[PDB]
């Protein structure tokens, strides 16, 4: 049988949405890619193994010969020397950097890992922290909240048959962040006659109006969502509801309040 | 034989806890293969009730529904709740069937995976698939279930060789140092048996792709939902023709996989792990109710419920008393909080972490513990299943019969771990019987009155509470508005219920308290901890936030 590529996932502070989200991966579906394709060694959401025999899982992934790919989830909470945040008696951030010094490459998955997501929102009381933020490693960022699998899974075959995608400034990359969602959004004629929704019972709002009056944050936004959907079937424009500009930065604060513009 | 036990006489750590969501540390004391004390430890904070102070009411849904990806939605949905009822804006009646259609698909997909992909792994031994023999399994699960293509000698075969080419290949990956692996005394499961539940674990990753494409439909996206919005929802395309036929169409294909792949495998399995029935109970039950008639109110929704609201206590069903919301409140004792946090009505929640350290027997978990007049209380589908049953509902009467009847085994059975795990099915079935009806009562209202979001005004200071069962039980969002900004906000969510702390009593909660009597087979491999945790399907981050 062909060696199939190690990879170790690891889960800090987060929701597990983003873990939810790669396994709605149709191209290929979650089992053919564990199967055929990778070698998940470490995922506390759906391993078999638990405390002792996961924790000996996980060293026996970090020591392998042929070496691992690192997948992060989550943010690193830094108070009280990352006591906040704590799996198998050590803090999220100690592991994490372990296993990233051995990585061949580093993944985050979602808005936390890349850039600090919803626990860093004011006033930050864990000190969370992004990957690269808090641990100065380069880290290849699929941010969303969650992304579109399409683009972890995307990203995750092209490192493992091709090499590092090109990134922009935000390290994400352009294959599927390089278009904001404003340019490829369906209302965009709406938008460009001043044809805006006042308020979600009006009848503008139900003729499918532009929704940039009621907070939407497509013009800022870097993601394919329009483009390819959510779950073969909408995304949130599609569905009536402004942007939230999750696939940016530090959304939480530069994108609040929701309902209104900057 | 007997329940096997070890002799083993000592403590016992598992962290991480894997196959929940979330970051949880159990520790028992074992006394010649029992559990005769427990603690649940959950690992990680985050702190959105600090967050959301100062922020605008509007924007709470977006930053509570990130409490929990695994149950997305529910946080949106109590949130928007607990805001139009700080503003005293009753939602149109579309918005209420939309709303409620959406935590339907939620439970059907929430459900599925945990049996499945959670919950399976500590009952199914995996490698013992391999010993099968597809022709009799084959001829098992034609006996023992609807007949089904995916079913069939060929179909059972074919898992059997992919399954067999990845235990060869050495790679083992979420199998690697898997409880089972060369057998394991507290798993009964024959070979054949393994063989079909690994199919549809197999299966059931593909149709729960299905069960959030439906629930997308209504709901923009999954995971992390973008349709609900203070006075209702923005979705109108959601209530025409075409996208509700889609929906309806998934649906009914999820609930034919529930119908005929989860229901017998959870028959099947709690068949032989009969002894399960007297592992793992415990004594008191609330739900506040979900997919209510009349959401214009908490009042209304308690009362409105089609799953019902209600408590229970000491394990009397001939007594379910309401709910009484001025009731519940918060302790912090056992908890990593400021002390003197205790006794706190969420109104007046007050969230002041204080670490101390790891296994600390007086400060040990970042949930806080609520409690109910003193009591602690079990919330989630065994809740629920007890207190609609109690009170006569037809569904859960009929299903809970069907149940019990295959099984033989009294009502009170269900007080325990298999019961707990049971109720969860249970619930999945009564949830894919009202969906057809559910669905042609939003697709005419929609098609009559397309309405749905009402008018509303944002107060310079009110209070409002959101209600919901969510999958995991009772959830409630709690807010104080001043000068038109939040100046608190509690969650108070199902799995710091079940498996928050000890109370300022020190008295247990649900799981500590259920853990209590656990059989260990092999101490070296406590698969029977995983049971019970497992069968409350935490969520640490609900629990925490
Ligand atoms: S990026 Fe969003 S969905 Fe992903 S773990 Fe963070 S809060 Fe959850
Ligand atoms: S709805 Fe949002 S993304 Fe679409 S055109 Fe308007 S501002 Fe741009
Ligand atoms: N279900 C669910 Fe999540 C928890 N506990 C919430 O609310
Ligand atoms: S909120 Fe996020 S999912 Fe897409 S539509 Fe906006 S970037
Ligand atoms: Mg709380
Ligand atoms: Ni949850």
């Amino acid at each position: 049988a062909k060696h199939r590529p190690s990879v170790v996932w690891l889960h800090n502070a987060e929701c597990t949405g983003c873990t939810e989200a790669a396994i709605r991966t149709i191209k290929p579906y979650i089992d053919a890619l564990i199967l055929d394709t990778i070698s998940l060694d470490y995922q506390e959401t759906i391993m078999a193994a638990a405390g002792e025999a996961a924790e000996a899982a996980l060293h026996q992934a970090l020591e392998g010969k042929d070496g691992y790919y690192l997948v992060v989830e989550g943010g690193l909470p830094t108070i009280d020397g990352g006591q906040w945040g704590m799996v198998a008696g050590h803090p999220m951030i100690e592991t994490t950097k372990k296993a990233a010094a051995k990585a061949k490459g580093i993944i985050c998955i979602g808005t936390c890992s890349a850039y600090g997501g919803v626990q860093k929102a004011k006033p930050n009381p864990s000190q969370a922290k992004g990957v690269s933020e808090a641990l100065g490693v380069k880290t290849i960022n699929i941010p969303g909240c969650p992304p579109n699998p399409i683009n972890f899974v995307g990203a995750v075959v092209h490192v493992l048959t091709k090499g590092i995608p090109d990134l922009d400034e935000n390290g994400r990359p352009k294959l599927f962040y390089g278009e904001l969602v404003h340019d490829n959004c369906p209302r965009l004629p709406h938008f460009e006659a001043s044809e805006f929704a006042p308020s979600f019972d009006s009848e503008e709002a139900k003729k499918g109006f532009c929704l940039y009056e009621l907070g939407c944050k497509g013009p800022v936004t870097y993601n394919n969502c329009p483009k390819v959907l959510f779950n073969q079937v909408n995304w949130p424009v599609q569905a009536g509801h402004p942007c939230l500009g999750c696939s940016e930065p530090d959304f939480w604060d530069t994108m609040t309040p929701f309902y209104e513009q900057g | 034989k007997p329940t096997p036990q070890s002799t083993f006489t000592g403590p016992i750590v598992v962290d991480p806890i894997t196959r929940i969501e979330g970051h949880l540390r159990i520790m028992v004391e074992v006394e010649n293969g029992k559990v005769k004390d427990a603690w649940s430890s959950s690992q990680l904070f985050r702190g959105l009730e600090i967050i959301l102070k100062g922020r605008d009411p509007r924007d709470a849904q977006h930053f509570t529904q990130r409490a929990c990806g695994v149950c997305t939605y529910v946080h949106a949905l109590a949130s928007s709740r607990c805001v139009d009822d700080a503003v005293k804006v009753s939602i149109p009646a579309n918005a209420r069937m939309m709303r409620n259609l959406v935590m339907a698909s939620q439970y059907l997909h929430d459900h599925l995976v945990h049996f499945y992909h959670l919950h399976a792994l500590d009952w199914v031994d995996v490698t013992a698939a391999l010993k099968a023999d597809p022709n009799k399994a084959a001829k098992l699960a034609a006996s023992i279930a609807p007949a089904r293509p995916g079913n069939s000698a060929k179909a059972l075969k074919a898992v059997q060789d992919k399954l067999k080419a990845f235990v060869e290949s050495g790679q083992l990956g979420i199998f690697t140092n898997a409880y089972f692996l060369g057998g394991h005394k507290a798993y009964y499961l024959p070979p054949e048996v393994d063989l079909i539940a690994t199919a549809h674990y197999l299966e059931a990753l593909h149709m729960q792709v299905k069960a959030a494409s439906a629930m997308a439909i209504l709901g923009g996206k999954n995971p992390h939902t973008q349709f609900t919005v203070v006075g209702g929802c923005s979705n109108y395309q959601g209530l025409t023709k075409d996208p509700l036929a889609n929906y309806l169409a998934l649906s009914k294909e999820v609930c034919q996989f529930v119908n005929e792949c989860y229901i017998p495998d959870l028959l099947a399995v709690a068949g032989f792990y009969k002894d399960w029935g007297g592992i793992g109970g415990t004594s008191n039950y609330l739900a506040f109710g979900e997919f209510a008639t009349d959401d214009s109110s908490p009042e209304k929704h308690l009362a409105t419920s089609q799953f019902p609201s209600g408590v229970i206590t000491g394990r009397d069903l001939g007594k379910v008393d309401n709910v009484d919301l001025g009731a519940i409140y918060e302790d912090v004792k056992y908890s990593w909080y400021a002390p003197g946090g205790d006794g706190k009505h969420p109104y007046d929640g007050v969230t002041d972490p204080k670490y101390t350290k790891l296994d600390d027997k007086d400060h040990y978990s970042w949930m806080k513990a609520p409690r109910y007049k003193g009591k602690a209380m079990e919330v989630g589908p065994l809740a629920r299943t007890f207190i609609a049953y109690a009170k006569g509902q037809p569904d859960f009467k009929k299903v809970v019969d069907m149940v019990l009847g295959k099984l033989s085994v009294p009502a009170t059975a269900l007080h325990s771990t298999l019961g707990r795990t049971a109720a969860r099915g249970i619930e999945t079935a009564i949830v894919c019987a009202n969906m057809e009806k559910w669905i042609k009562e939003m697709a005419d209202s929609g098609a009559k009155d397309n309405t749905l979001c009402a008018k509303w005004e944002m107060p310079e200071e009110s209070k409002g509470v959101g209600l919901a069962d969510a999958p995991r039980g009772a959830l409630s969002h709690w807010i104080r508005i001043k000068g038109k900004k939040i100046d608190n906000f509690q969650l108070v969510v199902p799995s710091t219920w079940n498996l928050g702390p000890r109370g300022a009593q020190g008295d247990k909660s649900p799981v500590e308290e259920a853990l209590i009597g656990t059989p260990i087979a092999d101490p070296k491999r406590p698969v029977e901890i995983l049971r019970t945790v497992h069968a409350f399907d935490p969520c640490i981050a609900c629990g925490v936030h």
